[PDB]
Formats: C-alpha cells, structure tokens, sequence
C-alpha cells in the first residue's frame, strides 16, 4: 500500500527524461510525511500511514528521500538553474534533513553511495535558514558509518569523484590514528584507472598505514602482497612521490624480505606486458640511461625474459616497436648497469645445470644421470632472444666464451652456448642481422665484427693454452659417450669442435662481410 | 558439413580464400552462401546435422573475411522465428547443446542488429516490429498473452547473445548494443502486461506458470545489460533501467497483492532476481535492495517453508559464468515447457 504511492512519487525523478512532475513529488514529500499533513491522500494510504509508528515509516521512506535527492542535485545542468537551488530542490533536501535529524545499514549505505560523490555539489552557503541544521551532516563530509561508506567502496562500477571523496575521506581518518579491509578496498579502487591525485592518496594512505600492524615479519590473503601490488600500481602509475614510492617499497622488502621476491616473480607474469616494462621504466628510470632496484631486478628480470622469449613472433613482428624498443633499452640497461643479474639469466642454461654456484663460476671467470634438459632449453631460449634483442656480438663476453670451454656446466649446455653464438654470427654473415637493426646500422655492423674478433682472439689463445685391463676401460668409456648421460663425458675434443665452429662462423663472417 | 565430419579453420580458409581471386559478387561468396544455406536447412529440420557440425557452422559464422554476416543478412529474420518458437529445441532434439546454438544464433542476430542501428534504427524496427509496439489497448487476451511472452523470450534471448558476445569480445570500441537503451522503456511495458494479467489467466497450462521464470529471467538478463551498457561507457543505461524497475516494481508489488498463498512461488523469483544481481554485484542491485528488502519483508509472514531462510541469508570474470548459466536455465525451461504443452 505504501510503496505504491511511495514509487509513484519515485517514477518522477527515475525517469531518464526531464519533465514536471518533481515539484509535485517534492511538495507531498514535505506536506505528508515531514509536516503530518494527508490531505489529498487516498483512503488505503491514509490507513495504511497510521497503522505503523511514524519512525518506521520515515524509515521506510528514507531511500526513497535519498535516491530523488541525490537525482535532482545531480542533474542540475539537465534543469539549467545551476546558479541556485530549485524550489522544488529546496523543499526537497529539506524534507531529507528533517527525516535525517528530527536495516538502517542499508539505507546508510544507499546514502553514502549516492552523496559521496553530490557533497560538493552541496556548499556549505548554499543552505539557506531553512537548511541550517543540514551543516552538521554536510559539514562532516567535506573531510561507524565509515563502515558502510568502505562498503561502498567494494563496488566495480562507482563514480571517480564519490571514490575520491571516500579516499580522502579514510585518508584523513587515518591520519590522526597515528583494518585489512581498507586495503582490499583501496586494492579493489586501483584495480580500475587511476587519476593522478587519487594516486598520490593512494600511496599516503599506504605509507601511513605501514605504520599501523601489516604483516609484521622482521623475523591476496597475506596482506603484504596486496601492499606490494598496489605499490606496483602507484610506480606504474607515475616528483617526490618517487622518492616516497621507492622508501615505502624498500620498508616493504625490509618486512617480508623473502616474500618480496617471490611476489615480484608472479606480478611478473600475472600482468601482461606494456605494464611489467611500463612500471620498469618508472622504476629504473632508463629513458635516459647512462638498493632494492638490484633486488627488485634480480627478482624479475629472469621471468621476464622468459616471458618475451615465449612470445617472441607476437612481439617484434606486430606494430609493437614502442614496446620491443622499450624491452630493448631495458635489457641494455640491465647488461651495463647491474651486470650480475644480466649475466646470471644469460648463462641460464649453465647455472640451471649443476646462490654458491654463481659465486664459484665468477670465480673461475676472474681466473680466467641425464642431464636437466628442461634447464638447458629454457636457458638457450633466454639467450637466443637476449643475443637477439643486444648489440650484435656484446653477448656474451669474450671472456666468457673462453672460459666455457673449460666449466663446471654439463658439456652439452656449453657446447649448446657456442653453437647458438655460431649461428647467430653465422645469421649476421648472411646480412640477416636484428630485425631492430634491419648510419647508425653501419656502426653497429662494424662494431659486430671487431666484437666477433674479440670472440675469436679469446677463444684462441684459450685453446693454445688448453692444446699446450686398461684396454677394457678404454672401450668402455669410449662406448658409452653419451653426452646427455654427464659423468660421461666431462669428468674434451667435442667442445673444442663446437667453439671451432664458432670461431669458423667467425672466420667466414670476417673474410665476406667485414672485407665488404 | 552435413553427412561427414570436418574442421573449421580450413571451412573458414575455403570461404576467405573464394571471397579472394574473384570479381563478381555473385561467385566471391558462393561457397559462404553455401555454408549460410546448409546451417539454415538444418534449423529448418530437414537435414541430419551433427551438433558438432552446427556448432562449426555457428562459430564459422560467427567469426564473420568470409562474408558469412552478408548473406545471415537475408535470413536473419528465418533466424529470430527459430529462435523465439519454443518447440524448436524439442523438435531438433529429434535429429543440453541447444541452448548453446541459441545463444550463439543471438549473438549473430544481435550483430546484425547491431550493424542496422545507426541513427536509424532500421534493424530494430524491421525485424523486431513489435519492439515498440505493445499490446494494442494494452488486454490480457491469451494470445496476446502467449505472443508477448514468446516477444519477451526473444528479446531475452537477444540480450543474452549480446551480453555473451561483449563478454567474449570486450576489446570492440562498439559494443554489440542491439536494442536501444530508450526503447527499453517500451520493453518494461511488455513485462507488465505479462504480470498484471497472471492472475486471471496462468492455470491453463504449466507453460503460463513457466512464463513467471522467463519474464524474471529477461528482467534479470535486462538489468545485467543496463550495468554492462553504463560500465562500458553512462548516466543513460542506469536511469533506464531505473525506469524499468520503478516501472515493474507496482507490477510485481500488485501481482503479490492479488493471490496471498501464490506470492511463494512469485517471491522465489524475486528472491532469485537479488540471487542473479547477488552474482552479478551490480551497482542498480546496491542503488535499489534497501527498497526491495521491504517488499519480501512485508510478505515474510506469507512464506510457505524456507523464502524467509533466503531472504536472511540475502540480507547481509564470474559473469561469463553467470551467463551460461542463465542460458543453460533458459533452455531447459523451454524444453520442459514444450514437453509440457504437447500434451
């Protein structure tokens, strides 16, 4: 019985056309139920609005209140009169103050949606005598009900301008503390496109709430990977925001030290790329290239390479040249900046065939049964699209071409590195260099081929220096030289082929190409 | 296609590759034509066709460089008269998929009518007549009764196809928005003359009492485009489907007003109806469940054994799925209902 007349009066501010039907709505709104005035109401309502006690029924009729409120004061460009407040507006939000002042949960939370982002629109000198109560609930919005307003915030499609209110809203409320479903909710707001200003709230509130208990570890369920991805977001996003994005995110590694990593390593492949390399570029800040960037680097870095390598056809081939250009430049900036990282993921396959190791296989570099094929085919992979996105011959040193000829890798990922090196100088002989190459060309052609002699010089003068019953066991090993078996072959002449291979490459690209 | 069985990506390769190397347009497109007219006589039931097979010719014709879409054209209206009889998946059960066929037939019908809204709305009206036509001095006849329905079940169904195919291929800068989102108001009218005359006439046949669920269905399926049509873009798809509700609302509010003992079986639906926007978490469902509670609250005290169970429980990516769902619901309500009206 009430909710006929109750969506009557409604259907005039629902329609999605303006008419004039809102000032009659407006007017039984004030004359009925605020003022206890039933003239001109049917017998059925009449009854029906003395059966129940009057607050039931303002409570009742409240989201109705709210919902035509919240429709007038947000068209008031459809209604043109923007220099003041409608009459019918007038009487309106007055009726909504008297039935606020003089399942509640839902009709708080319908409130909060639909004025979080229609309270500026309301000003604190638009309220004429008539609405000077209205300050004490306008007057606290231009900063628990908190509770339904972070509610509210848990919504995929909800208004820039009422998030950002209720972003400001928390942030402030937060600020004088000094729930985890704060950070769900802000986490589930970043999941969508994100303005700069609403970043920089972002990343106060999350600096703030560091402070507050977030996984203390000094020893998205874990809270601090939601921390971790939004401060992700908030680099990608992006002056001293920088500056205070980088302090937030070292504190960050600081308190999970180990689980950092590993969250870098699934972001790395969770989000798809332009993103992953976007949020590098604001990290490293490598567009004009020359303590936990290396950390974050190391963690990344291999992933990532593993990431382009999987789609290397749909990634230079399509018009994706600003992001393979991006890719580019930031594995330069990987080899000539943080070096160990970069080395490590391009000898993948050696490293992955055996932390400790990489220390003794710097260390051999400075002095200068079947094996894991899996490794070894991911590693040729990543060094096959490192050797083709670098400078043609920098990858690898020469340095350590000649030191792969004696390694502790299996001799089948050793031999494997030489014979990728071979067919790439082999490629570049036949004129199909890079297709990111393919004046500054000729430079790069001419600094191939002395880096391709560089190849050769080292990995001659390694093997001048490598050069300078029994019976039963000479046949039995000789018989059983499967290379995939190691102990079988390492513990030398077939690696010595592949390196000649290389240097025979080398050779014929020297006497056709660099001749010419 | 019909006797044997094939692959698509060589069907598509033979269509694309004669719409290449040829001049007129009458053989640029004949092995096309061919495929549109091997798919249209087996919805025609007149050929043995392996579902497999038509779920290949669907998706051929779906993905439409083989001009597949131009000669659909044609027939989109054979398309829409199969899909809105209801016996239709009954009788090719002769020859649990079909709903799937549906769908996918609405997807193409919704893009045609996607193509023909342009300004002018030239599709919408030609095939769609009664769109913005209701009920002439809006009776309760029982054959406008069951024509309306079967209109309602197709605009459903036509919703559906389109939210599937946005769901499928949200990358698209125009989404597939087949019926125009002010016309919806037109819609909401149908619905009531669905409602208001249940009373009077649903004890004829358990198929009346199945148009309960389809109408609750295309006002659920009607919201969830409302929602997708204002995240996409805005204020427009949401105060339409504000009208819709503030327009079906006193519908359902009467329709529970008439019988007191049915308002169960009518309560389940509107119960289902938050269940779907529960799914859904729409914005319309948060904007409107303070003043929908009420209406079952009131009607607590007509629950038969457990609505009250649901509504308490209530009181307090997924959508592909919730859209499958809802098709496979759809289909098997009419299979049932045609199973029940052959009698």
């Amino acid at each position: 019985p009430i909710q006929t007349f109750l969506w009557r009066q409604t259907s005039a501010f629902l329609r999605p056309k303006l008419g004039k039907q809102y000032e009659a709505s407006c007017v039984s709104f004030e004359r009925v139920l605020v003022e206890n005035k039933l003239h001109g109401l049917s017998p059925a309502l009449s009854e029906a609005i003395q059966s129940i006690s009057r607050w039931e029924l303002v409570q009742a009729a409240l989201p109705h209140v709210l919902h035509c409120t919240a429709t007038l004061l947000s068209n008031r460009n459809k209604l043109g009169h923007q220099d003041k407040l409608g009459v019918a507006e007038t009487k309106l939000l007055h009726t909504l103050h008297w039935m606020l002042l003089e399942n509640s949960m839902a009709t708080v939370e319908l409130f909060v949606f639909l004025f979080a982002p229609l309270v500026h629109r309301i000003k604190e000198s638009d309220l004429t005598f008539r609405l000077a109560s209205g300050l004490v609930i306008w007057q606290p919005m231009w900063e628990y009900f908190d509770v339904a307003v972070l509610r509210c915030l848990l919504q995929p499609h909800w208004s820039e301008e009422g998030t950002q209110w209720s972003l400001m809203y928390y942030l402030q409320r937060l600020r004088h503390m000094l729930l985890s479903v704060v950070l769900k909710a802000v986490y589930l707001v970043l999941n969508h496109d994100i303005s700069s200003r609403i970043c920089d709230v972002a990343l106060n509130i999350v600096e703030c709430l560091l402070q507050l208990g977030v996984v203390p570890c000094v020893e998205p369920v874990s809270n601090h990977r939601l921390a971790l991805t939004m401060l992700i977001k908030i680099v990608k996003s992006l002056q001293v925001f920088r500056e205070n994005a980088q302090n937030c995110l070292t504190k960050l590694y600081k308190l999970d030290k180990i689980q950092f990593r590993q969250t870098m390593r699934d972001y790395v492949n969770k989000d798809s790329l332009n993103n992953v390399v976007d949020f590098l570029h604001a990290l490293l800040g490598f567009c004009m290239e020359p303590n936990v960037e290396g950390i974050i680097v190391g963690a990344m870095f291999k992933s990532l390479i593993t990431r382009c390598a999987s789609t290397t056809h749909e990634l230079h081939s399509p018009e994706n040249l600003g992001l393979y250009c991006d890719i580019r430049q930031l594995v330069q900036f990987i080899k000539e900046a943080h070096g160990n990282v970069f080395r490590r993921v391009a000898l993948s396959a050696l490293l992955d065939s055996a932390n400790l190791g990489r220390k003794d296989f710097w260390r051999k570099m400075f002095k200068s049964n079947v094996v894991n094929l899996g490794a070894i085919r991911q590693g040729m992979k990543r060094f096959q699209f490192l050797l083709n996105c670098c400078e043609p011959g920098t990858i690898p040193d020469a340095s350590i071409l000649a030191a792969a000829l004696d390694l502790e890798a299996p001799v089948v990922a050793r031999a494997a590195l030489f014979l990728e090196c071979a067919r790439f100088v082999h490629r570049c002989n036949r004129g199909n260099w890079p297709e990111w190459m393919k004046k500054r060309n000729q430079k790069l052609q001419w600094s191939a081929a002395k880096l391709f002699y560089q190849w050769g010089d080292a990995i001659g003068i390694r093997l001048n220096e490598l050069c300078h019953e029994t019976k039963r066991r000479l046949r039995k090993e000789d018989e059983e030289e499967d290379f995939l078996d190691d102990s079988t072959v390492n513990p030398p002449f077939a690696l010595k082929m592949a390196a000649c291979q290389l240097l025979l490459e080398i050779t014929t690209f020297l006497r056709e190409t660099f001749s010419c | 296609i019909q006797n044997a069985v094939f692959t698509l990506a060589y069907l598509v390769e033979l269509c694309g590759l004669c719409y290449r190397a040829f001049t007129k347009e009458r053989d640029k497109f004949y092995l096309s034509r061919s495929v549109v007219l091997e798919l249209l006589q087996a919805l025609k039931l007149k050929s043995p066709l392996p579902d497999t097979n038509l779920l290949l010719l669907v998706q051929f014709i779906c993905a439409d460089g083989t001009a597949a879409m131009e000669c659909i054209r044609q027939y989109v209206s054979e398309v829409l008269e199969f899909m809105a009889d209801m016996h239709t998946l009954t009788k090719l059960k002769s020859h649990t998929f079909g709903g799937h066929l549906k769908v996918g037939l609405a997807q193409i019908a919704a893009m045609e009518i996607s193509r023909g809204n342009h300004r002018d709305n030239k599709a919408v009206i030609r095939y769609l007549p009664w769109l913005y036509h209701p009920p002439s001095a809006m009776q309760q006849g029982p054959k406008e009764f069951i024509e309306c329905v079967s209109h309602i079940r197709l605009l459903s169904w036509l919703l559906l196809g389109s939210l599937t195919h946005n769901a499928v291929c949200p990358n698209a800068s125009s989404p597939c928005l087949p019926i125009p989102l002010d016309a919806g108001s037109h819609i909401a009218d149908h619905l009531i003359v669905i409602l208001i005359g249940f009373p009077e006439q649903s004890k004829t046949c358990v198929l009346h009492m199945c148009s309960l669920f389809h109408a609750f269905i295309f006002a659920q399926l009607w919201t969830v485009y409302c929602e997708q049509s204002a995240v996409a873009t805005s204020f427009t798809a949401i105060l339409t489907a504000l009208e819709f509700w503030s327009r079906v609302t006193p519908s359902i509010l009467q329709l529970m007003a008439h019988n007191k003992v049915m308002v169960e079986m009518v309560c389940l639906h509107v119960i289902s109806l938050m269940e779907a926007l529960q799914e859904c978490n729409s914005t319309i469902f948060v904007k409107l469940i303070p003043m929908w509670l009420p209406m079952i609250q009131s009607n607590t005290k007509h629950l038969s054994a457990g609505l009250q169970l649901r509504l308490q429980a209530i009181q307090n990516a997924a959508l592909r799925k919730w859209l499958q769902c809802t098709q496979f619901k759809m289909a098997q309500v009419e299979i049932q209902s045609s199973e029940a009206a052959s009698q």
